[PDB]
RNA sequence: GCCAGAACGCGACGAUACUACCCGCACGUUGUAGACGUAUAAGAAUAGGCUCCGGCCUCGUAUCCUAGCAGGCGAUUCCUCCGCCGGCCUCGAAGUGGCCGUCGGUAAUUCGCGUAUUGCAAUUUAGACACGCGCGGGAUCAAAUCCUUUGCAGACGACUUAG
RNA sequence: GCAUCGGUUCUGGCGGGGGGAUAAAGGCCCAGGGAAUGUGGCUCCUCCGGGAGUGUUAUAGCCCUGGGUGUAAUACCCUCG
C-alpha cells in the first residue's frame, strides 16, 4: 500500500507559432499524486527540451491491476548508481500484481547494492507470459512441478507480557 | 502479569545477557527472584571468544596497591552471572542497594529450593532465540578454565539429587494411575443430572 | 536387513492442505507463492468458518490434519467450493481436537455470576464421591 | 465455616514518577495494575480510586494507620500502565510498594 | 441495567460484598434495596448507585403491593428520629458503662415483614437462588474485573 | 466575558445563523445524485490506458 | 606446591557466676524496601517427545482450594477434609520428610431461630517474623584485664612464657 | 460524596451522502479462441511405489476476447450528523 501506478500526459505550452503541441505520457510509481506529477517533469526534463514552467500537465489516472488475485512471475530492467558509475541489471520476482512487483524490488536493491530510491531508473516491467522465459534459477525452484515441503523448527507465538511460563515450550508446530 | 511471594528459575538453557536485563527489572519493580543453576547458562558464538573477553577483563588492575580499587574478579559460574545484573542497576544508590537484596544466586540446587517449583522465561531461551547452526558454550566451561575449584564437587551432589528424583517421579506416577480410576468408577455411580449441567457450563 | 529410525515426521504445505488462522476461520490452499506466503480461500456456508481469497502469510496459520484429494492447482472459488462440501471439510473438522478445545474455552468465558456461584456448588457434590471410591481402592492398596 | 477470604479491589505497584531522562515530576505517578497489559483493558479502570495504606508510631484518633487517597486519570504506553494523581505525592520511599485499586464509582 | 426486581452487588459500607434485591429508584442517584432480611440479614435501606455493580438476575415482584413501597419511599422515613436514637450511646458506655442495642422502632419492622413476605416465596421457586443471595462475593486469584461477565 | 464556541453549543451556533435549523431538517447534507443510466467508457480511453 | 587471610565471610568444640540460660503462658511500651488463597518438586530432547500401552502434545485459556454474625445457636444428615500433641523410622550442599495413635473441629443433602440504628462512601485496625515486659516452672555456680615475671619478642602498644 | 450544567481536551461506537474504468476484482449465465507444470482415456517400462509417451475435456480443471444481471458489492479518498 506503498506505492500505485500512475497515467501522466504533459504538453508544451501552445504559442502562435506552433498551436496544437504533442503529447507525452509516461507510467509513474509513486505514493501519491503530487509526487508523481514532479516525478513526470524530471523523467521529460532529461528527453525533451521542456519545463514545468513552460508546460502544463493534462491527466493523471490510476492504474489498477486486472486480476489481483492471478500468480504470475514479473522481470525488471533498470539502471543505477553505484559509488563510482553507473550500470544496467535485469531481475525477476513472483507475486500477483505490478505494484508489489516494484516494492520488492526497492527493498531488495537496497539490500544487496545499497542503492537508494533517489539513484533508480525504471526502464520496464514485463509479465512473463511462458514458463519457458524464467531466466533466474531462484524462481525456478517455485514454478517446480508438484512443489510441497514441510516446516521445521517453529517457534511458537507467545504473549510478551506473560513472562515467567512453568513449562518447556516445543517447536514441532 | 502476576504478583508472586517469590519466583524460582531453572537456570539451564537461558541466554546470559538477556536473562539478566529481565531479572533486573522485576527487581527494582519490586519482585523477588531467585536463580539457580547457574553453571548451566549459556553464551553464544564459539567458547574461543567468551575466553579472550576475560583475559582482556582480568588484564585490568590499580596499578599503584593491587588490593584496593581495582576490579576485583570473581571465577564462580554465579558470580559471572551476579556481575552481569549488577551493570544493569544503580548499586550506588540506596535504591539500588535494596534492589540487590532481593535477589539469590546459586550453583546447583542447594536443599532449601529442591522440592520446589522452577520456571522458565521464553524470552531468553537458547531453543528459541538462536538460528540452527550458531555456535554457543557454557558459562561452567569458562569458569572451569579460569580457576573455579568445585565443578566435580557440584557434578557429584547434583547426580544424587536427581536419583531422590526418580523415586519421587515413580511415587507420583501412581498416584495420578489410582486417580483416573476412582474418577471412572465414581462417574457411572450416582451423579443423574450434574454430569450434563457440568458439561453444558464447559467443565 | 533390518532399520530402525525415529525422528519427526511433519505435515507438509501442498495443494489442498486446510490452514487455520488466527481469528478461528479456515482456508485452504490453492497455490505456494513463495517459502513464506501461499495463495487461498474458504468457501464455508458456517459464517465462522468462511474466509475471503486472497494471499496468507505462514507465519500466522496453523496446519490442520485435513487434505482435500485431488484439488487442481489454481482452481477459482467455484471449483474449490463443490470439492469443499462434497468431501465434508465442516464434519471433519467438527471432530478433531482443536475445535473441541475452543469451545469449551468459549463456554467458560460466558459465565456470569450466578453461573459461576452454581459451577463450585455441582463440582462439591461430584467430589465427594470422588474422595469416597479414592479412599476404598488406596485403602485396598 | 466459610473457609474463604474477603477481597474486593485489586493489587498495583508504585513504579516511580512521571519523568524525562534527567528530570523528574512529582505530582503524577505512574501504577502498574496486575493482569492489564494493553490500553484496551486499562480503559475500564479510568476514574477509579485508589488508596495507599501504610504503618505510623503513635496513635492519633484510634489507630496508628493512615491513608493517602487519589484518582486514576489516563492510560501511559501501550503495556496497560496507568496515571493517577493524589492528594499528596507519593512519598517516593515507595517506589515498589503496593496500592489498592478500588472499584467504587461503577459503570 | 437499573431496574426492579434485578440482584445487585454491594461495593461499600458496612454490608459489602452482600447480593441485595432492588426495589426502586430515588431521585438523585440513591436507590431502594432490601435484603430480604431473612436470607442475608440486610434491611431496608439506601444506597448510592455507583457504589453498586448491578448483575443480569431478575427476580418476579408480582406479590408486594408496591403501594407500601411508596411510602418507605418518602423523604424523612429514615431520619426524623435519629437526632434522639443518639443520645442513648452517649448517656452510658462511653461515659457509664454496660452498652446495649438500639430498639428497632415498630413501624420499620412490621414494614420489613409486609414487603419481603411475597418476595421470598418468588425466590424459593428458583433453585440454588435462596443460597446465592445467603453468601457474600469475593476475588480469588486470576479474576479480572474487566473480562468477567456478570 | 467568556468566548463560546459553535459547532459544540448549539444556542451560540443559532445566534449568528439562523439558517442552521432548516439545514439539518431538511437533511440538505444528504442529497441524492441525479438519476440516469450511465454510459461506459469509450473503449479507446481504456486502450491507452493499459498501451504501453 | 609457596605468602597474606575479608579487622561488617563461614564451620566444629570447651567452660559459661550475675534470674545472664531453657520451657510454658499472657500481654505491647515496639521494629521490619512493604501479607490480604503470598496454594502447585520429575529428568531430558527441540531435524523430537509423554503414556494408565487404549492413546496424547500450538495454547497454565491448566489443576487445587473456594458458601454460613470477619462467618452465631439447634436439628436432619455424612465418614469426608483439617489441626495440636505423642511414638517409630528417615534426612548432612546451608539437614528434612514419611508411617501410626489418642484427642479437638468439620453443609456431601435439607431446614428452624438471630442479624436492622456503622443512619447513602471514608484502611476490611485481622498475616509472618524479630524485640521487650510480667508471671509459673526447670537447669547452672565461670572467666578476662591491670599487677609481678620471662626474652624464643620488642620504638611504644602487641607477642612467647610463669604466678 | 452524588446530580444537573458551563470552558478546554483525550478516547470508543453507530446512521447516511459524494467520487474513480460511475473503482478494479469476483459469483452465476451467453458466445468465440488457446495451450500445459496435460484430467480422463490409449500405449510401453516396474509391480516396487510409480515413471515415460500420445493428445485439448471426457470421469478434473486453467488462460485470453466480447456481452447480461448492473446505477451489484467491497476497498481507498472526501464529507453531513
Ligand atoms: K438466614
Ligand atoms: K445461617
Ligand atoms: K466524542
Ligand atoms: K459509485
Ligand atoms: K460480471
Ligand atoms: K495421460
Ligand atoms: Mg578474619
Ligand atoms: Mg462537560
Ligand atoms: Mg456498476
Ligand atoms: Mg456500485
Amino acid at each position: 500500500g506503498r506505492l500505485q501506478e500512475y497515467q501522466v500526459i504533459g504538453r508544451h505550452l501552445p504559442t502562435e507559432a506552433n498551436p496544437n503541441p504533442a503529447l507525452y505520457r509516461m507510467r509513474i510509481f509513486a505514493p501519491n499524486e503530487v509526487v508523481a506529477k514532479s516525478r513526470f517533469w524530471y523523467f521529460l526534463r532529461g528527453l525533451k527540451k521542456v519545463k514545468k514552467a513552460t508546460g502544463e500537465i493534462v491527466s493523471v489516472n490510476v492504474i489498477s491491476e486486472k486480476h489481483p488475485l492471478k500468480v504470475k512471475n514479473f522481470g525488471i530492467w533498470l539502471r543505477y548508481d553505484s559509488r563510482s558509475g553507473t550500470h544496467n541489471m535485469y531481475k525477476e520476482y513472483r507475486e500477483t500484481s505490478r505494484v508489489a512487483a516494484v516494492e520488492a524490488m526497492y527493498a531488495d536493491m537496497a539490500a544487496r547494492h545499497r542503492a537508494r530510491f533517489r539513484s533508480i531508473h525504471i526502464l520496464k516491467v514485463v509479465e512473463l507470459e511462458k514458463t519457458e522465459d524464467v531466466k533466474r534459477p531462484y524462481i525456478k525452484q517455485l514454478v517446480a512441478k508438484n512443489l510441497s515441503f514441510p516446516l521445521p523448527h517453529r517457534v511458537p507465538k507467545i504473549s510478551t507480557k506473560k513472562i515467567f511460563s512453568a513449562k518447556r515450550p516445543s517447536t514441532f508446530s | 502479569s502476576s504478583f508472586e511471594s517469590v519466583v524460582v528459575i531453572d537456570g539451564k538453557g537461558h541466554l546470559l545477557g538477556r536473562l539478566a536485563s529481565i531479572v533486573a527489572k522485576q527487581l527494582l519493580s519490586g519482585q523477588k527472584i531467585v536463580v539457580v543453576r547457574c553453571e548451566a547458562l549459556n553464551i553464544s558464538g564459539e567458547f574461543f571468544r567468551a575466553k579472550l573477553k576475560y583475559h582482556a577483563y582480568l588484564r585490568k588492575m590499580t596499578r599503584y596497591n593491587p588490593t584496593r580499587g581495582g576490579p576485583f574478579h570473581f571465577r564462580a559460574p554465579s558470580r559471572i552471572f551476579y556481575k552481569a545484573v549488577r551493570g544493569m542497576i544503580p548499586h550506588k544508590t540506596a535504591r539500588g542497594a535494596a534492589a540487590l537484596e532481593r535477589l539469590k544466586v546459586f550453583e546447583g540446587v542447594p536443599p532449601p529450593y529442591d522440592k520446589k517449583k522452577k520456571m522458565v522465561v521464553p524470552q531468553a531461551l537458547r531453543v528459541l532465540r538462536l538460528q540452527p547452526g550458531r555456535k554457543y558454550c557454557t558459562v561452567g566451561r569458562l569458569s572451569h578454565e579460569v580457576g573455579w575449584k568445585y565443578q566435580d564437587v557440584v557434578a557429584r551432589l547434583e547426580e544424587r539429587r536427581k536419583a531422590k528424583g526418580a523415586a519421587y517421579y515413580e511415587r507420583k506416577k501412581l498416584a495420578a494411575r489410582q486417580l483416573s480410576e476412582a474418577k471412572k468408577a465414581a462417574a457411572a455411580k450416582v451423579d443423574p443430572k450434574v454430569s450434563e449441567a457440568l458439561a453444558a457450563y464447559g467443565y | 536387513a533390518e532399520i530402525n529410525v525415529e525422528a519427526t515426521s511433519w505435515r507438509r504445505v501442498e495443494v489442498g492442505r486446510v490452514l487455520k488462522l488466527e481469528n478461528g476461520s479456515l482456508a485452504a490452499i490453492v497455490e505456494i507463492i513463495d517459502h513464506k506466503r501461499v495463495l487461498a480461500d474458504g468457501p464455508s456456508s458456517d459464517p465462522k468458518l468462511a474466509t475471503p481469497r486472497g494471499i496468507v502469510p505462514l507465519s500466522r496459520a496453523l496446519l490442520t490434519p485435513i487434505v482435500i484429494p485431488k484439488l487442481p492447482r489454481g482452481a477459482r472459488t467455484g471449483a474449490v467450493k463443490k470439492a469443499w462440501e462434497a468431501y465434508g471439510v465442516d464434519a471433519k473438522w467438527k471432530e478433531t481436537n482443536w475445535a473441541k478445545k475452543q469451545l469449551q474455552q468459549e463456554r467458560r468465558q460466558s459465565l456470569t455470576d450466578f453461573d459461576r456461584f452454581k459451577v463450585m456448588r455441582l463440582k462439591k457434590q461430584r467430589r465427594f464421591e470422588e474422595r469416597k471410591a479414592l479412599a476404598k481402592i488406596k485403602a485396598a492398596a | 465455616p466459610s473457609e474463604a477470604g474477603h477481597r474486593l479491589y485489586v493489587k498495583g505497584r508504585h513504579l516511580s514518577y512521571q519523568r524525562g531522562r534527567r528530570n523528574t515530576h512529582p505530582k503524577t505517578s505512574l501504577i502498574k495494575i496486575e493482569g492489564v497489559d494493553d490500553t484496551a483493558a486499562a480503559n475500564f479502570y479510568l476514574g477509579k480510586r485508589v488508596a495507599y495504606v501504610y504503618r505510623a508510631q503513635k496513635e492519633v484518633r484510634g489507630t496508628k494507620i493512615r491513608v493517602i487517597w487519589g484518582k486514576i486519570t489516563r492510560p501511559h504506553g501501550n503495556s496497560g500502565v496507568v496515571r493517577a494523581k493524589f492528594t499528596h505525592p507519593l512519598p517516593a520511599r515507595s517506589f515498589g510498594a503496593s496500592v489498592r485499586i478500588m472499584l467504587y464509582p461503577s459503570s | 441495567s437499573l431496574q426492579p426486581g434485578t440482584v445487585l452487588i454491594l461495593l461499600a459500607g458496612r454490608f459489602r460484598g452482600k447480593r441485595v434485591v432492588l426495589l426502586k429508584c430515588l431521585d438523585q442517584g440513591v436507590l431502594l434495596v432490601t435484603g430480604p432480611f431473612k436470607i442475608n440479614g440486610v434491611p431496608l435501606r439506601r444506597v448510592n448507585a455507583r457504589y453498586v455493580i448491578a448483575t443480569s438476575v431478575k427476580v418476579d415482584l408480582t406479590g408486594v403491593d408496591q403501594a407500601k413501597i411508596d411510602e418507605v419511599a418518602q423523604p424523612k422515613y429514615f431520619t426524623a428520629e435519629k437526632a434522639k436514637e443518639k443520645a442513648s450511646e452517649e448517656a452510658f458506655f462511653k461515659q457509664g458503662e454496660k452498652p446495649q442495642k438500639k430498639p428497632v422502632s415498630s413501624t420499620r419492622a412490621a414494614d420489613q415483614k409486609a414487603i419481603d413476605k411475597a418476595l421470598i416465596a418468588n425466590i424459593k421457586k428458583v433453585d440454588m437462588l435462596a443460597s446465592y443471595l445467603a453468601s457474600s462475593f469475593s476475588l480469588r486469584k486470576g479474576d479480572k474485573p474487566h473480562l468477567m461477565k456478570f | 466575558v467568556q468566548k463560546k464556541n459553535p459547532l459544540r453549543n448549539k444556542q451560540i451556533m443559532l445566534r449568528l445563523n439562523p439558517y442552521a435549523s432548516t439545514f439539518a431538517k431538511e437533511k440538505l447534507g444528504e442529497v441524492k445524485a441525479e438519476e440516469g443510466k450511465p454510459p461506459k467508457v469509450p473503449a479507446s480511453f481504456k486502450e491507452l490506458l493499459h498501451e504501453a
